[PDB]
RNA sequence: GCAGUCAAGCGUUCAUAGCGACAUUGCUUUUUGAUUCUUCGAUGUCGGCUCUUCCUAUCAUACCGAAGCAGAAUUCGGUAAGCGUUGGAUUGUUCACCCACUAAUAGGGAACGUGAGCUGGGUUUAGACCGUCGUGAGACAGGUUAGUUUUACCCUACUGAUGAAUGUUACCGCAAUAGUAAUUGAACUUAGUACGAGAGGAACAGUUCAUUCGGAUAAUUGGUUUUUGCGGCUGUCUGAUCAGGCAUUGCCGCGAAGCUACCAUCCGCUGGAUUAUGGCUGAACGCCUCUAAGUCAGAAUCCAUGCUAGAACGCGGUGAUUUC
RNA sequence: GUGAACAGCCUCUAGUUGAUAGAAUAAUGUAGAUAAGGGAAGUCGGCAAAAUAGAUCCGUAACUUCGGGAUAAGGAUUGGC
């Protein structure tokens, strides 16, 4: 017979094999289509998140009912050290798509990423790359032909970058790497752009600006070998039942006498490499400079760091870049920020959108206060003398 | 700004924090946290609660 | 929902399924109407259809004035007593469970809604917010 | 005699995924591996050059 | 049960707009028969719950054609199974028959799907009552109440997770192949306007939200409590007090962290090729024609951009490669 | 001792520390819990669970074989000094 009452299918089928991913860092599938009349700038960025905060806004939605009248909105803030680029690698066209025929490092490679290639540091005599620094000791007699072997060849060239852990309170002491597509143009100075940016950093406003639609690519947090009710979402069978209470009931018919790939049973939940698209940016704020949590008319010199710091991460005095909603992944991860794929139409981008009140309230409690100088003169003088 | 000073302990209400309890007799009761509201379900008068500013003002502690 | 919508609603936190005893709140004579459905809701198996704030439910009467009895009435929820948020980010919730007898185009049967009124049935049903009392 | 025991980490030095620590059965093997030393040394041999060309375990009633 | 051939005629007039007399040719194995080929040293043989896929003989959606279609509503059809198809009362019910809403509340098969998945309400036990039959034991596809639902640690399948060998070891990638997901509705508007002289009453593009599903996140709210954090209270025991035990976590109130909720918030991409159908050019056939070669547009369809896994026998660039 | 109580709960005299142990908390379990907003809409069926519950005061209908129903139903108070 049939199934007597039709219903949708629990759980998406095009996300399995729902398996724990490669590393903490997630790879990026794609990049925007290059157009070679554009200035050379890198198209995706590497950073860490800290934890989300709260924002009120001033809606420019003509037609709706909260036009020019208040809302709250959930922003998250991902922060970033000034990341720094240490070499390009060119991919040539081939019937097998892309293919690495180059690699070119800096001369002074930093100790934070001579950390990275080793996996047992202190016992080593640290001797990575010390025969590769011999090539730069001449005028360029092993690289100028090598960069000529990436000017002439390698129709797509992507450059690799590495973080600054030494300016970040994440106690890892071991940086990371990636690649980033270069979507400017003029391929043989798209090479020579990176030839300049050996041994120099790059900022966060170097890749993004305000009021634009970023695209998030990251990894998910994980919860272990989870069952079947949380995993897919199927129904709890009734209280009366025996051999369990929250299993899946029947798996298949008699024929086919082999259980499907389409049936919902237990296993791994979380720590997949998910994604989430079309997130809105608000404020690519500089960290060192004046009053990064001072909006347009609060006029109160403060930080974006909440009172007592963010929980499990500490304070941000580095660069930070805040994102509407919820990027996939919990605090202290390597979340990356791809740019768009298409210039929007739905009047959700293509506006300006303001900002009215960032917070500082203690997110390690049900906090009340906005400045440690504000609860001082509100309560008075405590038994602690002033 | 959109500040509000609530109706159980004189605490602070910011957009993005707090609750609101109307009554069938049309009386709003803005609170901040559920400590200041679960006492109110139990009917705790704020003038005999040792941390409220309604009680704090009434015994000469920090006014002159 | 539908028949008289001079605009639209946002989503309110729906917390009154089929079977709700909502207390009638006007001078239609019968105090106590019993909900049987909603209007404008979808379907999946073993899911009770739930009533919102401000929507037009269809809801029979149970006791009261013995002329509008033993029939099915069209109704409208006026206040909910479930902690919805609104877009300003404040969490209102009433105490009562209200409801007014109405006829399908959407201006109700009685003459005086008593007590408070949830403020977002103003634009959805404007012909009964004129006959309201204390709103918000 | 592998089946249905847990994986460990220390076994991958020998190129296997699963292992154990049979703490009792080891203790009767030392009781021979100085006894075999106790008469190989006390035959006339040296004591720093031996190895075990033939170890054997067969089951008792 | 479903589908055609004819065409007496109904349909003011008219055989086919819509049906179709008296016939006649089939299809299906979801009805129920017919036979007894396999199981009687045992296939657990009604119905419901939960869960996946498949078939279309489309109920709604998408696009289109024909109407005795002026518009709304509607009646047939065409490509279409991609995606949807419900909540209750009564019964053991499949069926039945109503109360509702929405887009509709389509039909079906997977040993009359699914009992080492479940409940046991029915029938196939033993107890008991009634009615009829029988002299009597007893019978009745007649009724009525109570009646133990056994094992997985095997292999395979599947969902997850390791790993030798490949000069070592480490990093950075590449993508064969496989899966793939978003779906529909309302109001504002166009507009009381095109249509109808009237009653009535649309459409496209914009919006602004909603319904169903999926993936995430914990800023705020709510649920959580052994953080046994703080305070309170009971009975008892530490001679009294301060501080504590013991009451299966003694109970209570609040409760940070953590997990989680359409009980909260956020997010859910756009190009190429097509089918029906409509055409152009155009014969066959001095015309005529969408077709026979050519040719354009074209659906929720197909394949790509995206989204996930990365072949552990598919591979590419780079660093260092034991003075003991 | 609390209490009406040989109920439950803690201690004194007497006995025992006997139940294979170590480590970290995944699924599914067994035993024990709690849960907003609706309240039987689930199901063969309120099965299971939840709710009052001790005591004092006021009251307590039909029906009846006048003995009963009846703690009927219902409402209030409860500490310490």
């Amino acid at each position: 017979s049939h199934r007597k009452y039709e219903a949708p299918r629990h759980g998406h089928l095009g996300f399995l094999p729902r398996k724990r991913a490669a590393s903490i860092r997630a790879r990026v599938k794609a990049f925007p289509k290059d157009d070679r009349s554009k200035p050379v700038a890198l198209t995706s960025f590497l950073g860490y998140k800290a934890g989300m905060t709260t924002i009120v806004r001033d809606l420019d939605r003509p037609g709706s009912k909260f036009h020019k009248r208040e809302v709250v909105e959930a922003v998250t803030v991902v922060d970033t050290p000034p990341v720094v680029v240490v070499g390009v690698v060119g991919y040539v066209e081939t019937p097998r798509g892309l293919r690495s025929l180059t690699t070119v490092w800096a001369e002074h490679l930093s100790d934070e990423v001579k950390r990275r290639f080793y996996k047992n540091w202190y016992k080593s005599k640290k001797k990575a790359f010390t025969k590769y620094s011999a090539k730069y000791a001449q005028d360029g007699a092993g690289i100028e032909r090598e960069l000529a072997r990436i000017k002439k060849y390698a129709s797509v060239v992507r450059v690799l970058v590495h973080t600054q852990i030494r300016k970040t309170p994440l106690a890892q002491k071991k940086a990371h790497l990636a690649e980033i597509q270069l979507n400017g143009g003029s391929i043989s100075e798209k090479v020579d752009w990176a030839r300049e940016h050996f041994e120099k950093t790059v900022a966060v406003d170097s890749v993004f600006e305000q009021n634009e639609m970023i695209d998030a690519i990251a990894v998910t947090k994980g919860h272990g070998f989870e069952g079947v009710t949380h995993r897919w979402g199927t129904k709890k069978l009734p209280r009366k039942t025996h051999r369990g209470l929250r299993k899946v009931a029947c798996i298949g018919a008699w024929h086919p006498a082999h259980v499907m790939w389409s049936v919902a049973r237990a296993g791994q939940r979380g720590y997949h490499s998910r994604t989430s698209i079309n997130h809105k940016i608000y404020r690519v704020g500089k960290g060192d400079d004046e009053a990064n949590g001072a909006t347009s008319f609060d006029r109160t010199k403060k930080t974006i760091t909440p009172m007592g710091g963010f929980v499990h991460y500490g304070e941000i005095k580095n660069d930070f870049i805040m994102v509407k909603g919820c990027i996939p992944g919990n605090r202290k991860r390597i979340v990356t920020l791809r740019k768009s794929l298409y210039t929007n139409t739905s009047r959700k981008a293509l506006e300006e959108v303001s900002l009215k009140w960032i917070d500082t309230a203690s997110k390690f409690g049900k906090g009340r206060f906005q400045t440690p100088a504000e609860k001082h003169a509100f309560m008075g003088t405590l038994k602690k003398d002033l | 700004m959109k500040v509000e000073i609530d109706s159980f302990s004189g605490a602070k209400i910011y957009p993005g924090r707090g609750t609101l309890f109307v009554r069938g007799d049309s009386k709003i009761f803005r609170f901040q946290n559920s400590k200041s509201a679960s006492l109110f379900k139990q009917r705790k008068n704020p003038r005999r609660i040792a941390w409220t500013v309604l009680f704090r003002k009434h015994h000469k502690k920090g006014i002159t | 929902s539908g028949n008289g919508a001079q605009g639209t609603k946002f989503r309110i936190s729906l917390g009154l399924p089929v079977g709700a005893i909502m207390n009638c709140a006007d001078n239609s004579g019968a105090r106590n109407l019993y909900i049987i459905a909603v209007k404008g809701s979808g379907s999946r198996l073993n899911r009770l259809p739930a009533a919102s704030l401000g929507d037009m439910v269809m809801a029979t009467v149970k006791k009261g004035k013995p002329e509008l009895r033993k029939k099915v009435m069209p109704a409208i929820v006026v206040r909910q007593a479930k902690s919805w948020r609104r877009r300003d980010g404040v969490f209102l919730y009433f105490e009562d469970n209200a409801g007014v007898i109405a006829n399908p185009k959407g201006e109700m049967k009685g003459s005086a809604i008593t007590g408070p009124v949830g403020k977002e049935c103003a634009d959805l049903w404007p012909r009964v917010a004129s006959n309201s009392g204390v709103v918000v | 005699f592998n089946s249905s025991i847990g994986r460990t980490a220390q076994g991958k030095e020998f190129g296997v995924t699963k292992a154990r620590w049979p703490a009792k059965s080891v203790k009767f093997v030392q009781g021979l591996l100085q006894n075999a030393a106790a008469n190989a040394e006390a035959k006339g041999l040296d004591a720093t050059k031996l190895y075990v060309s033939h170890i054997q375990v067969n089951q008792a009633p």
